[PDB]
Parts: structure tokens; C-alpha cells; sequence
């Protein structure tokens, strides 16, 4: 017993000798506000360990919902979050009428193209992560007046194909997710491509996810008066995105062996 | 040290499994593995010494150079009674399993956050020890040849 | 909920007893167990169930060959050096490289050299020339446990070949164990 | 979703990354400093995008409007032999604007933490979105700024160390980027 | 019973969150609440519900008068300086001192000078010469909150008088507010 | 109240402002492993008094039947 | 101070409400008042000082 | 669900009759009505109920 | 135009409510407002143009 026991004895002894007026003394013992404890706080991939914590403070009758009930910004609350998955212009090129069948019109490095310039919605985050796992939704657009005709082959080529491209027989590329799109009939092609690789994750700022290309199925048959400047545009959206490995700002990191 | 300034580095290096006695054995036995790795920094100071130290880790990093750990997996260490600090690295690789003796685990850096304080009867600098072990989800897979000979 | 102890803040002097499977967490992290194969390759029975080279002997005559059998500081078997004591069945893989003859093989933990003079009592399985056998020697050890390090941690192996003519050759040996009982793990080994 | 989890991280790691705790500032208190002296300060909220090495720097670039909550952790370590006290207080734009017109010693009316050295090594402050406008321009100090003053100067004994560092850490309890805009281009959300 | 914390022994670093109505006692002391009036004079609605002088303007002609309206650092209204943000109805008391005429009065929070050129759209209540009116301007503020300190914390007031002859005079102004919403109290002000 | 009360406020405040993703912070407070205790051990006619004890250790799945 | 002797004075003065920032405001606003006043002395010493 | 007509793709020559309160959407957008005052200032009775110099 | 290249601009300007006849009226009447704004581009080409 002791030194904890004192509030009671003093409080009691004071109590025992008390008369009509009452006790002439009160004693209370307890633990100090500053006790021997340890506090731990964890934020995204971080852990703060403090062995000398203090009572946390905050304003009067505070509201941490942080949501503007007036919606001075009429946007979905998760706008900023989904922003990087937004549809963007990945490429544009002008098909030249002279081009032969099987000629490559244009191509886009996948998936590093979504971070093609610092003006890409996904460029921001892509910088702070070395690993990526995502799905794509392409929309190759090619517009041509009715008078003209022709056809282009929009096809997705995984790294395997891109690597050994010359070893593959054109005309068989229809085995890959493609869209033989006959001009004067269709002005846009849609391609939904899931994560395809021989590795669970692909290094950010790499072409390992393969690349989307556009070939000349049948050259452009442009009549005399008809226009001769056909542009091919490639748009891309991320069906699903996933940045995992943390890393310094835009520093080449090897996720592979 | 009392001498080292904030943001100055007290330790920096690229971590490999072989850098650990126990693990290095598995490195010379199995070819691949997976799972989280745990590092425990133990700073041995007196009851008077106080200060903070932030140790981060950039998984899969290779450039051995001091860099801000604001975006790295870090742990701030405030000296007290329990002066052993842990940091977990969850499995991070393109492959499902990863070479036991291949690509680095990442960049390990322990920067000074707050100069180690002291007084007339306390040390102006202390000793630190870094240990390493596998997580509860650790696994090893293929046994391969040996790259070194023990004794 | 999660305590600060499981968040990294601990004390190295409060680790005993040995063997604390304490969980470590952070807001975006949790111990995730993923298995790539239908079974473990870390289990002692499985790992060690796979042989590893030991040594080779070239014989120009029948003279007997006795060699101490010990744990490897070389192959995946080195993982045994992390332990101090062993006990259990011992799988010995022997290859007889010869043109025409027979190879007597026997195993004993007995240190006495003389006991091995009359090889037949001990065992002496017969591998015809050009054949390889895998004999599983029991724990006929006069010691309950085998310090895993000893130059003779494993019992001695005997090889005597009953050649027929001038024929000569070489006997390669591989070792593995059946269900091994390891105890009291010691500190990790150094490198040469 | 990688069913093998070759990346053992929460799926929403990249999303929450910008709200991650980060080092906003560090300074060495000088013992000579008088009471009420300003040790260090941090521009709020643009400090979370202080350098291109800030987790939130990425997204912050693609949006002009911001509405967020804060969680500060001012850390100051000093050996037992020494003593002293610092005033960690949050000052909204209104206060920062008219700072000289305010009486020190009354700043305890603002979310603060009189933290007595040799007793506490860290202070915690949870600050919600405070402004006279629904949203604050990104890359602006309109959310006010966190400061650290000298409540009572450092009483450092003879032998004791004399280099005390004050560090300010910050986490975003809740973040919200709305207005789209070109890359890091000054946009006026105000009238 | 009573804890030592409530007896005076505490720690200044453990005061957060802000706003701790902790009771303080001693053997012969207890918090005793005695009210001398049927209501409070400390409540924001009551205190501020009472006007206070603002400023005066002397007019020799109809030219319009626009003045920023701000909280006082002078009267009992100074108690507002203890806050940072305001929002709610604003009572404006105007006295028209003139012999023969009319006084157009209007209030807007709009900073643009031009919007006030056509005064009628804004309001323009009419106080005949020698009369005083009290108009309550609503919170038509383009900003959800009014920093309480700003030289224009309160919206601008417009006064244009439709005089008839050479008559001239002066317009005294007093301000008060109806139900005020103050937030985030800041440190006490200094003295000049 | 305080300094014990902090895991709850931070854990809660983090909790209140949480959105679809969840909280962005968790805080837990408790006592250190090295607490202020005293250990006493007595063997035959002996008594060992230690005021700075540490967690006793022992081998893996040990058998003390001897 | 270590120098000051017991019974020596470390502080002495006559207290008025105006001597306090927050209160001085009410002093310049209200004419009268009532109630108890609380003063909190905070001595910032090291863990060794007693 | 949402039709392409309500996503921006329409024809100006198909607007009659006059007065088509057609809703316009996008993935992160929806018509949100927020009122700052207890009543409307756009209603003819209210707006014009306030005089103006003549 | 057929002449304008991709990424070339066919129109660019800063938009204000007063730039619209109907709206400009409200601009000259009300001081503030809120809500979404809708712009409709009508390109009048032939059935052959694409």
C-alpha cells in the first residue's frame, strides 16, 4: 500500500473528526494528465511513432465532413480521383493516299502514352508510382467524305506481337482484338483491352503493355474532286487503373528481374 | 550524431536479402520467394537523449542517392522507452514470386528529422542497429543451386 | 483495434520467449498470404526430401571405402546448418559406375572401424554394375541426437566393390533424408 | 485485379496517396529568441504541393479549386536537461492578414497546442476547411497558415545541446480537387 | 468525488480540443450562478441587437454617398473582433437631417461601383426630411461568410438625397445586426 | 482528460470526415512495453529484487520436465 | 530563480480585468459583471528541476 | 438509362414546340439544385414587385 | 475549313454571360447567380461532309 493511498486516509481522517460544520480538509489522489503512454498514427504508407504524446486539439464544435453543402463546385465528389482515367487524345495522323496495303499509319506506346505529356490527366499520379495494372478503352476515329472509300485495320498488339512483328503474317492480324473498319461506313472504332502481359504488373513509363496500331487494310480511293487529307485519331480511356509501387518523382525503377 | 543536421543522412544503401545472415541462407537455397519484409531499427541512447529520425524505403529502387522520403514508405522514430522501430515493406514486384537473389528490395534511407539532443551527463551520439526478417506472409518457392559456400 | 505495438513501436528487450508471430500493419497494409503451388517448399520434410550431391570416389580395386557422412555447407541442404540437432531416416543415393561387377553398400553410426570389417552384418545392399540404388538407413544411432555439424553428424557409409577382372571405375554419392527432426535453431552460418 | 497480389498494397493506395502524411517544414529554434518570436510557418494549403516530390503535387496541378481538412503533427525534441515551451497555432487567412493587430497571449483562442518541452515531443492539430469562401484557389495561402511561436525561450543548461529542430508534418483528413485547368496555371476562382 | 485535476492541478498542453467547461473547486467554494436580470446580455443576438454609431456625412447636394460598412473597433460592437467570420441580417439606422427633401437609401454587398448607379433596383427606401428609418438588409452576399475584419466586412451603404432648393444638411449613421452568426473565434485585439 | 485520449479523437475525427474510400488516418494510444513495474524472484533461501525487469525468454516450444 | 530565497517574491501586482486581452474587450463593452476568476500559472522547467 | 440525346447529341431543327426542359448529363455531372434563400428572386411577381426610378 | 489542320483552332475565346443576348439581360438585372451553363455548337454542312 502507498503512495496511492492518501486521498482516502486524509479524506477519511478529516471525515472522522468532523463536527457540525463539517470536515476541515479534503484530499484526492489520482494519475497525472501526462501519463506514461505511447501513441501511433498511420497515414498512407506512413507510420508516426510518438512516446511523448499530448492531448490533440481542434476548433469549437468543428465539422470534419469537409463537404460543401452548397456545392459551389457542382461536380461529383470523386471527380479528382477518377480524373486520371479520363478519355484523352493519344494520337493524330494524316493518312496519305499513296500508301500501300499493310502500311502502318500510326501507333501509340502503351501504356506510357497516357502520360505522354505533362498535360495528361494521368501524368500527375503516374509519376509517383513505378508499377501499373490497367485496362483500356480505345476509340480510333477516322472521318472521310462519302465520295471517298477505303479501309483501315485498328489492332492491339501486345509486347509479344510488337517484338516479333516482322515474323507475323499480315492479314492474320485479325486474330488480335481489332476492328477492320470500312471507311465511308464507320467513322469510329471501339476497342476494350484488358491488362495483357506475361507479368502481373508493368513498369510505369514503359511500352510493355504493348501498343495500339493502325494499318492500311486497303489504300484510300480518293476521287478527283474529293478531299485528300484524311486524319486518323486515337483516343484512350482507362477502364480501370492501378498504381502500386511508390518511387521518387519520375525515376526509372525496375519491377522486373 | 548530435552533429548531423536535419535532413542529413545517417544511413543509406540498397537492400538485398543476402545482406541478412538468416535470409542469405534461403537466398543460397531457394530461387524465388514472396511476402513482406520487416526491418527493425534499434537506437541505443540514454534516458536523457531525445530526438526524431525518419526512415523510409523506396521499393524496388536502384539509384543509391539521398532523396526526399515524403513519397516513400517511412516511419518516424521518436526516442523514448521503446527505442526499436519497425518498418514493413509489402511484396512489390511485377512477378508473383521474385528472384531470391535478383533485383534489389529497394532503397533504404534513414534521415535525421530532429538533431539528437543531450546534456552534460549524456552522450552526444548513439549507436544504431538494423535487423531484417520476413513477414508472416513470407514464402520461398523453388530450391536452386548455390551461389556461395558457408562454413 | 490495432495497438501501437503492432504498428512498429516495440522494444527489442521484450522479445522472449523465442517465437513471436506478431502481426504488423499500416492503413493500406495487411498480411496477405498467396500460394503459388499446391504445397509448401519450406517444410523440412519436403525441402530435405530432395537429394543433393555429397562426394565421389574412384576405385581401381575392391578395397573398402568408408566416408564420414555430414550435412552440406554447399547445397540447399545448407539450410540444416540453421539447426543444432537432427534425428530420423537417412536416404543415401549411390551410383555405381563400372563395366562389370557389384557394389556392396552399408551404413552404420558406430564409430568403431572394426565393426565394419564384416560388412554383411551391417547391410550391404547390392547394386549391379551400371545401376544406382537409394537405400534408406534408419536411425541406428547410439546417440539420441546428432549434432548437425559434426564431420560425422550422419553415420559412416561403406562401399566395397566385388569386381571381376581388371575393370575399374568411380562411385558418385548423393544424400537426402526422409522425415527429419531438427531442434534448437542456432545462428546463421558465415561465408568463406 | 491481380488475384496473386504481386503488389501487396491496398487497391486504393494510389488514390489515397496524395492525402499521405508528409514533412511540411523543419527549423532550428535558436536559444536567444525572445518570447512571441515566430519560429517557423507554413503556407497553407499550397505547402502540400511545396515541391514536385510531394505525393499531392501530381493531382494538385490539374485542378484550380480545393476543399480539404488537415491533421498536423508538429514535432520538437529536446533532452531532459533542457526546458522551454512553444506555441503551435493555426492561423486562418483572417488572422494572418491582421497578425500585428492581434494580441499575443490571446492566440490561445485559436486551435493551438501550448506544448511544454521536456514534457511533450509532438503536438497534434486537426483543422477542418476554414475560409470565407466555399473553395480555395489551388496553389494559394487562403486556407491560412500554421505557425510555431516562442511561448517561453529555451533554457539550455551549459553542457546540454543547443540545436533544437522544429518539424511540421501534415496529413489531409479529407481532400477535394474540383475545377479542371491547364497544368499548374493560375486560375481565379474568386471574384 | 473531486479529482486533483479539478482542484487546480492540470497541464496546459492537454487543453485541446478547444472549449473545455471544466469545473474548479475548493472546500469552501462551488460555482454559483446568480442572475440579476430575466435574460442574458452576453448572448450574441441580444448584445449586437443594440445599435452603435458608425459615421456621419454632410451633404450640400444630391451627389450619392457610398461607404464601406465594417465592424466597429470602437463601441460594444468591438466584441465582434473576437470572431473571424460573420453572416446574417444587418440593421442599418439612418437619420436624415434636412429641412426639406428625401433620402434614398440602399445596401449591396456587390463590390462593383456601377451596379449602384441605378439605385432603385437595389432598394432605396425613402426617409422624408427630418425622419429616421431602420432598414434591415439581408445577406445578399456573394461570399458565404464575411471575414469580420475587412474594411468592407459589411456591404456598402448608398445614400442619395433628392433635395428641393438650396437646402443642405448631414446624415448620421448607426449600425446593428439582427441574429448574427459568428464563427472561429480569433485572438483578442490590441489597443491603439 | 489527456494525454491518454488521442487515439480516439484522431481515430474518430479521421472517422467522421471519411468518404467512400474510407478514413485517411488511424491513431492508437496505449502503454509502452517497458512499464514501471517491479519483479521479485525467490530461490532456496534467496530473494532477487529487480525494479527494471525485462520480458523473460526461452527456446522454441521448450520442455522443462527435465 | 535559484537565487531567490524562500519568502522572497517572484511576482506581485494588483489585478484588473483589463490586464487580460480577452477580458479587456468585455471591460470596454460591458459596465458591470460578476462571477469567479481563474488564474493559471505555468512554470516551464526541465524534468530535473524541483 | 440515359439516351445519347441527353448526352449532348441532338438536332436544332427538332426543338419545337418551344419550352423543352430536357436534362443534360455526363458521368460526373447531374443537375443539382441549390437554394441560397427561402424564395425565388426570378419569379415575375417578386422581381417586378420591387420599384425602379421612372 | 478543309484547310485547317488537326489541332489547329477554329474558335477560341473567354466566355462571359453578357456575350449572350438573353443572358446579358439578366446580367444587367441580377448581381449574382449559380448553376450550369450549356453551349450548343451547330455545324451546318452537307450530307457528304464528314
Amino acid at each position: 500500500v502507498g503512495n496511492e493511498i492518501g486521498g482516502n486516509l486524509l479524506t477519511k481522517v478529516a471525515d472522522d473528526a468532523s463536527n457540525i460544520l463539517g470536515p476541515n480538509c479534503f484530499a484526492t489522489t489520482a494519475e497525472p494528465e501526462n501519463k506514461n503512454v505511447v501513441q501511433a498514427t498511420t497515414t498512407v504508407n506512413t507510420t508516426n511513432l510518438t512516446q511523448h504524446p499530448s492531448a490533440p486539439t481542434m476548433p469549437f464544435s468543428p465539422d470534419f465532413s469537409n463537404v460543401d453543402n452548397f456545392h459551389s463546385m457542382a461536380y461529383d465528389i470523386t471527380t479528382g480521383d477518377k480524373n486520371p482515367s479520363k478519355l484523352v487524345r493519344l494520337e493524330t495522323h494524316e493518312w496519305t493516299p499513296s500508301w500501300a496495303r499493310g502500311y502502318q499509319i500510326t501507333h501509340v506506346e502503351l501504356p506510357k502514352v497516357f502520360w505522354d505529356h505533362q498535360d495528361k490527366p494521368a501524368y500527375g499520379q503516374s509519376r509517383y508510382f513505378a508499377a501499373v495494372r490497367c485496362g483500356f478503352h480505345f476509340q480510333v476515329q477516322v472521318n472521310v467524305n462519302q465520295g471517298t472509300a477505303g479501309s483501315a485495320l485498328v489492332v492491339y498488339e501486345p509486347k509479344p506481337v510488337v517484338t516479333y512483328d516482322s515474323k507475323l503474317e499480315f492479314g492474320a492480324f485479325t486474330n488480335l482484338p481489332h476492328v477492320l473498319m470500312n471507311l465511308a461506313e464507320t467513322t469510329q472504332a471501339d476497342l476494350c483491352i484488358p491488362y495483357v502481359a506475361d507479368t502481373n504488373y508493368v513498369k510505369t513509363d514503359s511500352s510493355d503493355l504493348g501498343q495500339l496500331k493502325v494499318y492500311v487494310w486497303t489504300p484510300l480511293s480518293i476521287p478527283t474532286g474529293s478531299a485528300n487529307q484524311v486524319d486518323v485519331t486515337i483516343l484512350g480511356s482507362l477502364l480501370q487503373l492501378d498504381f502500386q509501387n511508390p518511387r521518387v518523382f519520375a525515376q526509372d525503377v525496375n519491377i522486373y528481374d | 550524431s548530435a552533429t548531423t543536421a536535419p535532413q542529413s543522412i545517417v544511413h543509406r544503401n540498397i537492400v538485398y536479402l543476402r545482406l541478412f545472415p538468416n535470409l542469405n541462407v534461403f537466398v543460397n537455397s531457394y530461387s524465388y520467394f514472396r511476402g513482406s519484409l520487416v526491418l527493425r531499427l534499434s537506437v541505443y541512447a540514454s534516458t536523457f537523449n531525445r530526438g526524431r529520425l525518419r526512415m523510409g524505403f523506396f521499393p524496388n529502387a536502384t539509384t543509391d542517392s539521398t532523396s526526399t522520403l515524403d513519397n516513400a514508405i517511412y516511419t518516424i522514430c521518436d526516442i523514448g522507452s521503446d527505442n526499436s522501430f519497425e518498418i514493413t515493406i509489402p511484396y512489390s514486384f511485377s512477378t508473383w514470386m521474385r528472384k531470391t537473389n535478383g533485383h534489389p528490395i529497394g532503397l533504404f534511407q534513414i534521415e535525421v528529422l530532429n538533431r539528437l539532443t543531450y546534456n552534460s551527463s549524456s552522450p552526444s551520439e548513439v549507436y544504431c542497429i538494423v535487423q531484417g526478417k520476413m513477414g508472416q506472409d513470407a514464402r520461398f518457392f523453388c530450391p536452386t543451386g548455390s551461389v556461395v559456400t558457408f562454413q | 483495434t490495432m495497438s501501437p505495438n503492432e504498428l512498429g513501436l516495440t522494444s527489442a528487450q521484450d522479445d522472449g520467449p523465442l517465437g513471436q508471430e506478431k502481426p504488423n500493419y499500416f492503413l493500406n497494409f495487411r498480411s496477405m498470404n498467396v500460394d503459388i503451388f499446391t504445397v509448401s517448399h519450406t517444410k523440412v520434410d519436403n525441402l530435405f526430401g530432395r537429394a543433393w550431391f555429397f562426394m565421389e570416389h574412384t576405385f581401381t580395386n575392391e578395397g573398402q571405402w568408408r566416408v564420414p557422412l555430414e550435412f552440406p555447407k554447399q547445397g540447399h541442404g545448407s539450410l540444416s546448418l540453421l539447426f543444432a540437432y537432427f534425428t530420423g531416416e537417412l536416404n543415401i543415393h549411390v551410383l555405381f559406375l563400372s563395366e562389370r561387377g557389384f557394389l556392396r553398400v552399408a551404413h552404420t553410426y558406430d564409430t568403431s572401424n572394426d565393426r565394419v570389417n564384416f560388412l554383411s552384418s551391417n547391410g550391404v545392399i547390392t547394386v549391379p554394375a551400371g545401376e544406382q540404388m537409394t537405400l534408406s538407413a534408419p536411425y541406428y544411432s547410439n546417440k539420441p541426437l546428432r549434432t548437425v555439424r559434426d564431420n560425422n553428424s550422419l553415420g559412416y557409409l561403406m562401399c566395397k566393390p566385388f569386381l571381376t577382372g581388371t575393370s575399374t571405375g568411380k562411385i558418385e554419392v548423393y544424400l537426402s533424408l526422409r522425415c527429419p527432426n531438427f531442434f534448437f535453431p542456432l545462428p546463421a552460418p558465415k561465408v568463406t
